[PDB]
């Protein structure tokens, strides 16, 4: 505003309370990591293929 | 106003007593005056209250704190 010959701001405070879920969720996913696997089928050579 | 005013000063000198139609007009021409001659000052910030963290101190020209006295305009007269 203009309060009295000047240009005072707003104050203007930040208290972050949504980062706690994100964050359990991206711990939760670091703690159990998951990869590509890949399966036999009914065949001879296919565990060895797949290995 | 000035005239009013004026007058009620100086009936004394005549012993005048004034009439309060004269009273009631010389009150509502001060009453007008004053509304003209009003300024209405603001509160100014304390000087150690917090400036929010949203305020973007360290790249706006904002500190973390309140001036709390008139905020230095040119650089090259810093005293004040």
């Amino acid at each position: 505003t203009k309060l009295d010959e000047q240009f005072e701001k707003y104050p203007k405070f930040e208290i972050n309370k949504v980062a706690t879920e994100l964050n359990r969720i991206i711990a939760e996913y670091r703690n159990n990591r998951i990869t590509v696997k890949f399966r036999p089928g009914d065949r001879e050579a296919s565990e060895e293929l797949a290995n | 106003a000035v005239g009013y005013q004026l007058l009620l000063r100086m009936l004394s000198d005549y012993s005048l007593e004034p009439t309060p139609q004269v009273l009631s007009n010389a009150q509502r021409s001060y009453d007008a005056l004053m509304t003209d001659t009003l300024v209405v000052p603001s509160m100014r910030r304390r000087g150690d209250f917090p400036v929010g963290q949203g305020n973007k101190y360290d790249v706006f020209t904002s500190d973390r704190y309140y001036p709390g006295d008139l905020p230095l305009i040119d650089g090259d007269i810093p005293n004040a």
